[PDB]
């Protein structure tokens, strides 16, 4: 008999797992295209926006911008998110890990064992591949050089996926450079990252310095030298009140032309406060009125004014100085230094560099392309490499990836499928068969022999090589080491973990029920 | 003055694309036929399977069938449709790959237009390329007349032509079967054969293997009265088509009985003629008989007394069948039968084929018949049907042999070796026909690398390979190992085919496409 | 001749311009030739309608 | 044509004909197609030009 | 061997191809000296002319992705070069035609881009190494840069006025000796409808489009022009303020006082000396009060309402004044100086400001532009602009290439003997890239009407030992020297839209499959 | 491949803007010279307007076709310049367009009238 | 859902949100019931939690 | 551009590929229920009829009545029909068989390795498998004591899958004496089946 309302659906235990099986499988073969060295990206374009659209590699972009209707692909796509808020790439690999997880365990429902079974085998599983990872990891401390080696290796890495590859040397030393400036700060918003068109990739580059895209104020000195900064919030054209709003009631105009005055006056000598620490440049995120910047001009120096609070914040780590309010005793505020300020145009604009600074705190990165569809991928592709190499800087560890770390894991779990005896060695085997399948895939998207890859690689493995892993340029097993194709520990322990809490989720569910949408 | 006015009615609707727009647009659709065509081609070739209007299936390979089946809008796929029935009506397989030539040669054709050579001149350098082709083609030609018997020189042709379709699981047979009905039905005084001769003849069940060609005739009748013995070991045939019946002359007529006597000879007479036509029917010295038409069943009785079993029902063409293969005749009456117009054969035994269905009726007739027939079994219709089709289209090629006793070693090297020869001459070619000559050899170039790319290799590394050995050996014989082994050499590996087949192919193919270049404008009236 | 020539994708107004020119005296015969695209005593080319 | 059926034509009558002209001046220049085709043959296509 | 599994790749991959194409062969009529223009009518209900194909697209509503990064890359073009935009975007559709050509070739996409890299690479050493280096100072060589590029759009009618407009415009604007970027921005264009194209004029000064606001006063001479900034009408307080009336004296001592206080204001004003005003717009706010205008036409002082804030920093660059935001500091001082300034009258009745002759020459430089249609004036200034970028961009590199396709069949035929020389199938490649560099002369034969393919073959085969010198010629309809016939576009050009291109084409092959999204 | 609309080249927009300047011609070939007989117009409502001076015409005479918008806004020019000839530049224009269109119409590259047209 | 061996449920959201859960009263509270008896056991449940 | 009439698809190697063995599964897991001598059995039933309905565990009946669109389906109702055409019962066994080689190539798909070698092996594993079966063969001739043994219970076999299993020694007995009655015979037209209500289905007899 009917219990819900109209347009609401009861699917229990067959329909609902083969609509969340198939959505999770459509998902995953919806991005296996994007992961791999040799691997391929997307279009991703708006239904009417102007046709906003997104050539896009990371595979969490993909799942943000596509309207899913099936839950299990709505969770998988959250999944993506979250992951991609932890390490930045990998999103490739969580969400196919888990799509083939998905699969395979359907597979194991037409054997017909329970779930719960299954469930506390994957478990069994995950905690084995986990503690074998963390026995596959190096440490890198105080060893600077072998260090910053890694560290290279790991940008090279992790680019080689997005459209950067051609590039993968130059942008490397970018992302290093970039990341070396922070001093160990995980704010990354110390990074701006301006694009811009015109000019090949390749002009994309580093400045010594540091640059804004703001306009100079009227003619102040357009280039300052020895420059000393200033930095507040004080705002200027919102001409200074008192918050309550009193009013003005006076019995004749001479009055309120005397206020004017006054009120001149006041911004005048609140000007001269701001001079007196003997200060040449001078910013403010406030728009600023013009009568100030006159006053300015009259001492001859230069400001400029609304750059937001990340611009401020970026000037502050870069220059050293403190954000400021009203200037009262100038020795108990440190000022900003920098070595030269001057205008260069990029393409079609005026900027603000910033050369020579006190801090290498902050930087920003020029990025010079042929398309705001490529300018935008490579955006967001040095977004997450410089994610996940701030990761690394946190935690010096890393992992040899080309799958050969997924394969010590399956190995390692193989091994303990031995161990179980039980219906979970079953779901063992299960979980090591799905994670095989991950550089399985990255060879098919390369276009090499996978079967005969894998196989060699896992005897391999099984015979001890723990360096041995996959060759991207050739198509054969190598020694990691040699190439240096390595990634951070964390990055493969988020995916582990996470694609183990999915899996988990996911086949929990046996009936799925939708009320009737509003 | 400036105002609408209608010149052709539905003006709105009555569309139009004129020129350099159009040709491309034709270009499109063409290649988008060969690309739709391409993955039928070579035996690692896959086929298609069509859905029928009124819901039916059918797979099948036979490009010819592919496009009949299709339903196009577009006009020049009407006119790809057309062209492929035609090639194949002509010839047999070959539309396997015919519509491929065209779509390879037209998107070259557009590589020309694009430098904005003008399309006339583009069709006559096909022309002159085609006949270049054509003629170092039967350069290259070797025969078969000067063979002996052409037993499995035959059977080698069926072979190759075989190794398309499905039926490739037992292909051997099936080429004997070819072979052996072809030879048999031949005219060879003339140099051709009418199939209407061949009954092909499939009936569902059994394995694929199990089909059998029957020096014989297949009839889907069984006995007119079940009672009639099963097996006969005499054959004396008689053939009829007066029913077994009062005889009554179509003419508008009706007898006017009066009287008790009149109404009593009447009677009597109904039963003195049926005695009538068995005495003589038995006095014929006949042992069997076959009739077109029902029976009245007191004679089915009567048939029955005298051990004559019978056939009701057959059909013309089956009987005509009957009569060549038994060597008798037709006769209107039983009082013109005689012996010399009985027909006679070996075995005749009904077939209960199928485990619970209707029977079959078989003569395994033993001397010489200008006639036979072919019985496929299997397991699907659609297989049937596919035999059928496959068997049909192996039949025109030997047929097509007999026309022409000259062929070509398949597998690609023969046209490898006119896109040579094609480029030879381009370099005495002069002036822009130059470019058509080399136009016309690159786009002939697609039938070895559709190949390749059904059999998975990189296509063009092979196709490379071939042309390097057939440039530094003379043999025209290196095609590309589309079974994998190791010899390039077809002509060891036997894969042949008709000069015939790829002469008329390459022609057809470049009349239809220099047509394709030969128009301009369409006015489409909208739907 | 023009739409001979057009088709044939030349300069019909040389075509033309030569043509008058020529044809007001050296012969009542000369018109367009396809292929070598200009002048032609077509008559001796055998182009007879 | 409206019916569905393919019809290619160089000859410029043929065509006319199957353009059905209704604006009526046009109609006299499609008849002349006719009688050209019936009496002489190519150069219909000329005589409409 | 392998086995290709899916074909959505492929079949995606060549209807972009078909797409790009297409949007190739659309703009391909509109090219070169024998350029035509198109025309766009917007939904909207607007209607443009234009022979520039970045404009072309920028109206083009393009519905198919690949045809709008296509779009993207003519905006990135036009903003680094101004014409060759069409030539960009047509080597773009060349080149995926080829890519076509080697996709049923069946070679890999990634090889294609490697080998394009390897081509891009091949391809700007000779084009460094066929131009003529040439000194920004040498007036006649710049001139035959902008007449090269200008008759190609319809401004071909006034080509021989038009280039010395542009190219003494630029070099007032430059500096001869930095070889800087110098900024388009510091130009003026003007849109002014009616007159003629032939009228177009360069003022060596000023121009302001708005109206003057006093009666009786249209030409000044030996004219003294200060800015000022702020309101000049009752005194009203950024803070809520008002005037309280309760006692007798209190009206004429209002009336009387805001009276005084525009008289104190004006007599000041007069009392540095000026006699021409500038106001800017303070729409937040009171403007100049109606009062104050008697007065100033009383005193008898040229005076403007209504100065847009975005071109006061133009202003004030240009006729060399600071502006003023207090009485106090209005001195005579900063009072700039201008040897004439008056209104114009054309349009019958349309007015028009200039000021001519200043004795602080501002590095800045306006230009005046006349026509008859809207329209035609639009194109025009459109096609003056692209003519001052591609003087700019000469001024970026100090080199030279002859144009008519000479370099391009050049590349073509160092590319072909590349590939020759170089093997493997990216000589197969290589061989494609030069097809592709082919397309450029064919479509300039095509729009001269001459037999293309013919003069393409003859003019390699001169080319042969014909260097860049030679080239398809228009005016002689034939081949012969052109640069003698002094047609010669700037490096940067050509460079820029091979290397744009290449990078387009290579994204291009990297995608597979477009996902509709919400 | 735009949508929301087609395109059309060559011949068939030659034509057509050919067609919509004669169109505009005929409008008021009747209203010049010693001659002229004047133009009116019932405007959608009663309030009707006499003239034959071309350019108060065209102003109020709606236009959608693009060069005939070109042709409206240049007899307003020319009315702001002159003030007669609205009579006649209009025809003019659309005259010239014409004949230069015919030899176009054979095959003559355009440029070529235009270089002709400016010496003209 | 009963059991550490029993099996949960997932419900989706009007407004096209997920939720994946085994305690039974936000089972029947996401639940959109129209029966009522079902609406008695869904304030069974939340009463009873 | 659009080549078809309006009403007409085109699905090239991944959507074909995926409907058709979408189909194929479906057909197979929708009738594996019906196999075994524990199997179950179905209810079809018309769509207006007077609700014409059977009960019916015979696989080749279920596939004659269902109505499929998917092709591959069709073609596989045809094999099954003609499969019983030849021997009654594996219509259940020939169609699921085929379901599971379905869904175990289109795991090799994912592997990715090229159909046709698929289609050679394939062929190859049959033959070996058909000379394999035969080499397992057993006959019984002239020895009638081992023959009718096997008979009845080739009869208690096929028959312990539908309804019947609860009596099939009676039922056995019945066909055994039946087709023994036929004297070699092959016409089963020679058997009457005459069907009436009332009594238990023990009381069914010869």
């Amino acid at each position: 008999v009917n219990i819900f309302k109209a347009g609401a659906d009861e699917e229990r235990a067959e329909t609902a797992r083969l609509t969340s099986f198939i959505g999770a499988i459509a998902i995953g073969d919806l991005v296996k295209s994007t992961l791999g060295p040799k691997g391929m990206d997307k279009i991703l374009l708006s239904s009417g926006r102007d046709a906003s659209l997104m050539v896009t590699n990371d595979g969490a972009t993909i799942l943000k911008n596509i309207g899913v209707d099936n839950p299990a692909a709505k969770v998988l796509v959250d999944m993506s998110r979250v992951q991609d808020d932890e390490v930045g790439d990998g999103t490739t690999s969580v969400t196919v890990l888990a799509a083939e997880l998905l699969r395979e365990a359907e597979s194991l429902i037409a054997k017909k064992i329970h779930p719960q079974t299954i469930i506390a085998g994957w478990r069994e599983a995950t905690k084995a591949a986990r503690e074998a990872l963390l026995s596959s990891a190096v440490d890198h401390g105080s060893d600077e050089v072998k260090f910053r080696q890694d560290l290279m290796n790991i940008a090279g890495t992790t680019l080689s996926s997005k459209l950067l590859t051609h590039h993968k040397d130059h942008f490397t030393k970018l992302a290093v450079e970039a990341v070396l400036r922070l001093k160990g700060s995980g704010n990354l918003e110390a990074i701006h990252i301006i694009k811009k068109l015109g000019g090949s990739l390749a002009d994309s580059y580093l400045d010594e310095g540091f640059l804004l895209d703001k306009k100079i104020g009227v003619n102040q000195p357009k280039r300052i030298e020895n420059a000393k900064i200033l930095i507040a919030n004080t705002g200027m054209d919102t001409d200074k009140i008192k918050i309550f709003g009193s009013r003005v009631r006076v019995d004749s105009t001479a009055k309120v032309a005397e206020i004017e005055h006054a009120e001149k006056e006041k911004m005048k000598e609140k000007v001269e406060r701001i001079l007196k620490h003997g200060i040449n440049c001078f910013i403010n995120r406030q728009l600023i009125y013009n009568y100030p910047e006159q006053l300015f001009g009259a001492a001859g120096v230069m400001a400029i004014e609304h750059a937001d609070f990340a611009g401020v914040e970026r000037l502050a780590l870069v220059t050293g100085g403190e954000i400021a309010s009203t200037f009262d005793h100038p020795e108990l505020v440190k000022l900003g230094s920098c070595k030269l300020i001057e205008e260069v145009m990029i393409g079609e604009d005026k900027l603000i560099h910033f050369s020579g600074v006190a801090l290498g705190e902050a930087c920003t990165i020029v990025l010079r392309g042929a398309t705001q569809q490529i300018l935008d991928e490579a955006e967001r592709s040095l977004h997450d490499a410089l994610c996940v190499l701030a990761q690394t800087v946190k935690d010096s560890r890393t992992v040899y990836g080309g799958g050969c770390s997924e394969m010590l894991m399956a190995h390692a779990v193989t091994q303990l499928a031995n161990r179980t005896p039980g219906k979970e060695a079953v779901a063992m085997e299960s979980y090591a068969k799905a994670l095989r399948m991950l550089p399985t895939i990255i060879a098919d998207n390369a276009g090499y022999d996978s079967a005969d890859l894998v196989a060699q690689l896992r005897a391999a493995h099984s015979e001890g090589n723990t360096t041995a892993g996959l060759d991207m340029r050739e198509g054969t097993i190598g020694d990691m080491a040699i190439l240096g194709i390595t990634e951070s520990f964390q990055v493969k322990r988020q995916v582990l973990l996470s694609a183990a809490e999915a899996a988990e989720v996911i086949l929990r569910v046996d009936n799925i029920i939708k009320a009737a949408p509003r | 003055y400036g105002r609408p006015f209608l010149i052709i009615k539905d003006q709105d609707r009555k569309s139009r694309l004129m020129g350099l727009e159009a040709l491309k647009s034709h270009i499109m659709a063409a290649k988008a036929v060969a690309n739709t065509m391409r993955t039928s081609l070579g035996p690692n070739g896959l086929d298609k399977m069509m859905v029928d209007k009124d819901g039916d299936v059918t797979v099948t390979n036979d490009g010819a069938t592919i496009l009949s089946m299709m339903d196009v809008d577009h006009q020049i796929a009407k006119l790809m449709v057309e062209l492929s029935k035609s090639q194949d009506d002509e010839i047999g397989d070959g539309t396997t790959g015919v519509v491929v030539l065209a779509g390879a040669l037209l998107e070259e054709a557009e590589q020309l237009l694009d430098r904005g050579i003008h399309p006339i001149r583009i069709a006559d350098g096909y022309e002159q390329a085609a006949r270049v082709a054509i003629e170092h083609l039967d350069k290259i030609s070797d025969s078969v007349l000067v063979d002996i018997k052409d037993t499995e020189p035959l059977i080698q042709t069926a072979k190759t032509t075989l190794g398309s379709k499905v039926v490739n699981s037992c292909h051997r047979q099936m080429a004997e079967i070819a072979v052996n009905a072809v030879l048999t039905v031949a005219d060879m005084e003339r140099r051709d054969v009418d199939f209407e001769l061949i009954k092909v003849e499939g009936k569902v069940g059994g394995r694929l293997e199990d089909t059998k060609l029957i020096k014989g005739v297949i009839v889907d009748k069984d006995f007119s009265h079940p009672q009639m013995p099963k097996k006969v070991e005499d054959a004396k045939i008689a053939i009829l088509t007066c029913p077994f019946e009062p005889p009554k002359p179509k003419t508008k007529h009706k007898l006017d009985v009066t009287s008790v006597e009149d109404y009593k000879a009447l009677q009597k007479y109904e039963k003195e003629k049926f005695e009538e036509m068995i005495q003589q029917i038995k006095e014929t010295g006949a042992n069997l008989a076959i009739c077109q038409w029902g029976f009245d069943d007191e004679a089915n009785h009567l048939l029955l007394q005298n051990n004559l079993p019978a056939v009701r029902w057959v059909g013309g063409p089956e009987i005509e069948l009957i009569a060549i293969a038994t060597g008798g005749r037709i006769v209107p009456r039983f009082s013109e039968l005689t012996a010399e117009k009985l027909g006679f054969a070996g075995l005749v035994q009904e077939i209960s084929f199928g485990t619970t269905k209707d029977k079959m009726l078989v003569i395994e007739q033993c001397k010489n018949s200008r006639a036979v027939t072919i019985f496929i079994r299997g397991g699907n219709k659609m297989i049937i049907e596919e035999a059928k089709r496959s068997l049909h289209d192996a039949l025109c090629v030997i047929r097509n042999l007999i026309r022409d006793n000259r062929v070509v070693y398949g597998g690609g090297a023969a046209e490898i070796s006119c896109a040579l020869a094609v480029s030879q001459e381009a370099d005495k070619c002069p002036t822009l026909e130059q470019y058509a000559m080399r136009a016309f050899a690159d786009a002939l170039e697609v039938i070895p690398m559709a190949l390749s790319e059904n059999s998975g290799m990189n296509p063009i590394q092979t196709m490379t390979e071939v042309r390097a050995r057939q440039v530094k050996e003379m043999n025209p014989a290196l095609g590309i190992d589309c079974l994998h082994k190791g010899t390039n050499d077809m002509k060891q590996q036997h894969v042949i085919e008709t000069l015939i087949g790829k002469k008329q192919q390459i022609s057809l193919a470049t009349q239809m496409v220099r047509m394709i270049l030969k128009i301009d404008d369409i006015r489409k009236p909208g739907e | 001749p023009r739409q001979l020539c057009d088709n044939a994708g030349f300069d019909a107004t040389n075509i033309l311009n030569k043509l008058r020119a020529r044809h007001a005296q050296g012969g009542t015969w000369y018109g367009v030739d396809i292929n070598n695209e200009d002048i032609a005593d077509n008559f001796e080319a055998f182009v007879w309608e | 044509d409206g019916r569905g059926k393919a019809t290619i034509s160089n000859d410029g009558a043929t065509i006319l004909k199957l353009l059905d002209v209704v604006h009526p001046a046009a109609k006299t220049l499609v008849d002349i197609a006719k009688s050209q085709d019936a009496e002489v043959g190519d150069g219909t296509t000329s005589v409409t030009l | 061997g392998a086995y290709q599994d899916r074909d959505k790749p492929a079949q995606i991959r060549f209807s972009n191809i078909s797409a790009a194409k297409a949007v190739a062969d659309a703009i391909r009529t509109s090219l070169g000296p024998k350029g035509m223009d198109k025309m766009i009518q917007d939904g909207k209900g607007d209607v443009t002319i234009t022979n520039d194909g970045a404009t072309i697209l920028k109206q083009m509503q393009v519905l198919h992705p690949a045809a709008r990064m296509l779009v993207e890359l003519s905006k990135a073009q036009d903003i680094e070069a101004g014409d060759g935009t069409t030539s960009v975007v047509i080597i773009a559709g060349s080149l995926l035609d080829s890519c076509t050509k080697l996709l049923q070739k069946g070679i890999h996409p990634t090889i294609i881009s490697e080998s394009f890299q390897k081509a891009l690479e091949k391809g700007i050493e000779i084009l460094t190494d066929m131009s003529r280096p040439v000194e920004l100072s040498d007036r006649e060589t710049l001139l035959n840069s902008a007449t090269t590029s200008l008759n190609s759009k319809v401004v071909s009618q006034y080509s021989s006025l038009l280039s010395p407009m542009s190219v003494n415009a630029v070099m007032k604007v430059i500096d001869p000796a930095t070889a800087t970027s110098v900024d388009l921005r510091d130009i003026k264009i003007v849109k002014k409808l009616g007159g003629t194209i032939d009228d177009c004029e360069l003022v060596e000064g000023l121009v302001l489009t708005q109206k003057v606001s006093n009666s009786g006063i249209t030409r000044v001479e030996k004219a003294k022009i200060g800015l000022i900034q702020f309101c000049l009408s009752a005194p009203k307080t950024d803070m809520d303020n008002q005037i309280v009336v309760s006692d007798y004296a209190q009206m004429d001592r209002v009336l009387r006082e805001e009276r005084a206080y525009i008289l104190n204001l004006v007599k000041q004003i007069k009392k540095t000396g000026c006699n021409v005003l500038l106001i800017q717009k303070s729409i937040l706010r009171d403007a100049l009060s109606d009062l104050a205008l008697h007065f100033l036409n009383k005193m008898k002082i040229m005076v403007i309402k209504d100065i847009e804030r975005e071109d006061i920093e133009f202003i004030c660059k240009t006729i060399g004044t600071k502006p003023v935001a207090h009485i106090d500091q209005f001195t005579a001082d900063m009072l700039g100086s201008a040897e004439l300034a008056e209104e114009v009258n054309l349009n019958g009745s349309g007015k028009l400001l200039k000021i001519t002759g200043c004795a602080s020459p501002g590095k800045t430089v306006t230009i005046v532009v006349r026509g008859s249609n809207k329209l035609v004036i639009e194109e025009a200034e459109r096609s003056i602009h692209d003519a001052l970028c591609v003087i700019r961009c000469l001024v970026k590199k100090r080199a030279l290439i002859a144009g008519g396709g000479a370099p391009e069949i050049e590349l073509a035929l160092r590319l072909t003997e590349y590939s020759r020389t170089l093997s493997g199938m990216e000589s197969y490649c290589v061989r494609a890239f030069a097809d592709a560099m082919e397309v450029i002369p064919s479509t300039l034969a095509e729009n001269a009407g001459l037999n293309p393919i013919s003069t393409v073959t003859e003019l390699r085969n001169r080319h042969a030992q014909g260097e860049k010198t030679a080239g398809i010629n228009v005016r002689k309809g034939g081949i012969s020297n052109i640069l003698e016939e002094l047609v010669v576009q700037p490096l940067l050009v050509s460079v820029s839209a091979l290397t744009l291109a290449t990078e387009t084409v290579r994204s291009i092959l990297k995608i597979d499959d477009v996902v509709n999204t919400r | 491949l735009s949508v929301f609309g087609d395109r059309s080249t060559g011949e068939t927009i030659r034509s057509q803007n050919v067609m919509a300047a004669a169109s505009i011609a005929n409008i008021v070939k009747s209203s010049l010279g010693p001659v002229g007989l004047d133009k009116m117009l019932v405007d959608d409502i009663g309030d009707v307007t006499i003239t034959n001076d071309g350019a108060t015409i065209l102003k109020l005479l709606e236009v959608e076709h693009p060069a005939a918008k070109v042709l409206c806004e240049l007899a307003d020019l020319q009315d702001k310049e002159v003030g007669d000839g609205t009579t006649s530049v209009v025809i003019i224009a659309a005259e010239l367009l014409k004949n230069a269109d015919e030899l176009v119409k054979q095959k003559i590259h355009p440029t070529s009238v235009i270089s002709g047209y400016r010496l003209a």
